[PDB]
């Protein structure tokens, strides 16, 4: 039950890589510099958005066609591998 | 079709050889199974003397039709699928650090009645070991059974790990590898990719002398329709967790836990975690009479379990942390169900 103060301010700043970026823009997001858990939120509102999860099976994502594709640099995914996605995102992505 | 032989009450008959490290055995096993509930009441008794193993090792070997699929997962139930011609199951059993068991079974109807016939064979068990030692609590945890399709046998395949309590509170894990293939050539449902929750609870009849096995676990199926903002605010959280408790490389800290309902100096108790991209392992645990007290390789000399009688509480002691030893921190306990604490994220740096 013990909290510490002062609480720090443990939050990342990022800026995404040009490609990224557009993408975040496309949905709304106005910024060119994000918080990580606002890129997660864009980025997961732009895969809904674009229709690219499968219908039948949600964790499927499909960006063959879509510059996603080009984000990632596959041809489809599944957001179950954790690991794998939390890497192709930061590699469109520098810590400020 | 083969759904409408599971409603309501059905007559289950077992059979298992067994040939565990040179030492047979048979056992025989009546009871019911109401598949509308996915409940199980079985009593079984060893018909060739005693059991050279414990009976919590052969319960996954000793009929997943009675599994309860809610109906929009009804397309997706192979084992009512296949009857009543009946499925070949098949499973290579492999207990870490000792021997394996391997079976072969065929589950079909005999009149009115779903038979279960087994042949299991068991190899490298270590003489004075937690199975043929009879090290092994006399209970069952809750375990999640993975399914998935396997086109080309038309069938299914199933991947899963058994947690047996050691009473020395250790864990004995015993990996499944599971493959089911229909009798007849009729059609069967292939399912997508989903899981069985199972719960089991052991007990033994009073006016029974022979070696027995009063069993009663319930197993119902889940796991096919969820959300993409569900998939992705998991992956989301995991990027982005914060913690609930955070440590310098070295330090230390205390974890409590208070029991409710059952005195916790009479069961085992044990304290798992699961670390981000990882799954549950055990971290430490203690006998239900306190005189010994195991820890994972990991842990040991620096982690201490102990427990408060009076207060009903268990603690655990953790010194020189690691960054690896960041993870979510349950406490764990079977009073015939198997039981969890509350969470407890512990952030290192």
């Amino acid at each position: 039950t013990t909290s510490q103060i002062p609480a720090s301010e443990q939050e990342t700043l990022v800026r995404p890589k040009p490609l990224l970026l557009k993408l975040l823009k496309s949905v709304g997001a106005q910024k060119d510099t994000y918080t990580m858990k606002e890129v997660l939120f864009y980025l997961g509102q732009y895969i809904m958005t674009k229709r690219l999860y499968d219908e039948k099976q949600q964790h499927i994502v499909y960006c063959s066609n879509d510059l996603l594709g080009d984000l990632f640099g596959v041809p489809s995914f599944s957001v179950k591998e954790h690991r794998k996605i939390y890497t192709m995102i930061y590699r469109n992505l520098v810590v400020v | 079709k083969g759904e409408e032989l599971f409603t309501g009450v059905v007559p289950i008959l077992v059979e298992l050889d067994g040939d565990v490290n040179g030492h047979k055995f048979s056992v025989r096993g009546e009871g019911e199974g109401d598949a509308t509930n996915g409940k199980l009441t079985l009593k079984f008794i060893c018909t060739t003397g005693k059991l050279p193993v414990p009976w919590p090792t052969l319960v996954t070997t000793l009929v997943q039709c009675f599994s309860r699929y809610p109906d929009h997962m009804k397309r997706h139930d192979f084992f009512k699928s296949a009857m009543p011609e009946g499925y070949v199951q098949e499973r290579t059993i492999s207990f870490k650090d000792d021997g394996t068991y391997k079976t072969r079974a065929e589950v079909k109807f005999e009149g009115d009645t779903l038979v279960n016939r087994i042949e299991l064979k068991g190899i490298d068990f270590k003489e004075d070991g937690n199975i043929l030692g009879h090290k092994l609590e006399y209970n069952f945890n809750s375990h999640n059974v993975y399914i998935t399709a396997d086109k080309q046998k038309n069938g299914i395949k199933a991947n899963f790990k058994i947690r047996h309590n050691v009473e020395d509170g250790s864990v004995q894990l015993a990996d499944h590898y599971q493959q089911n293939t229909p009798i007849g050539d009729g059609p069967v449902l292939l399912p997508d990719n989903h899981y069985l929750s199972t719960q089991s609870v052991l007990s033994k009849d009073p006016n029974e002398k022979r070696d027995h096995m009063v069993l009663l676990e319930f197993v119902t199926a889940a796991g096919i329709t969820t959300s993409f903002a569900e998939y992705w605010a998991l992956l989301s959280v995991q990027l982005v967790e914060s913690g609930g408790a955070l440590v310098q490389p070295g330090g230390s800290l205390r974890l409590s836990c208070a029991a409710s309902g059952f005195p916790v100096n009479r069961y085992s108790m044990r304290w798992y975690r699961q670390a981000p991209g990882k799954e549950r392992e055990w971290v430490a645990g203690m006998s239900s009479a306190g005189d010994r007290s195991s820890y994972e390789d990991s842990v040991k000399g620096r982690f201490t379990i102990s427990r408060d009688d009076a207060r009903n509480t268990v603690y655990l002691q953790m010194n020189s942390l690691k960054p690896e030893d960041t993870a979510v921190y349950y406490c764990n306990v079977n009073v015939g169900f198997e039981y969890w604490g509350q969470g407890t994220q512990v952030t290192v740096s």
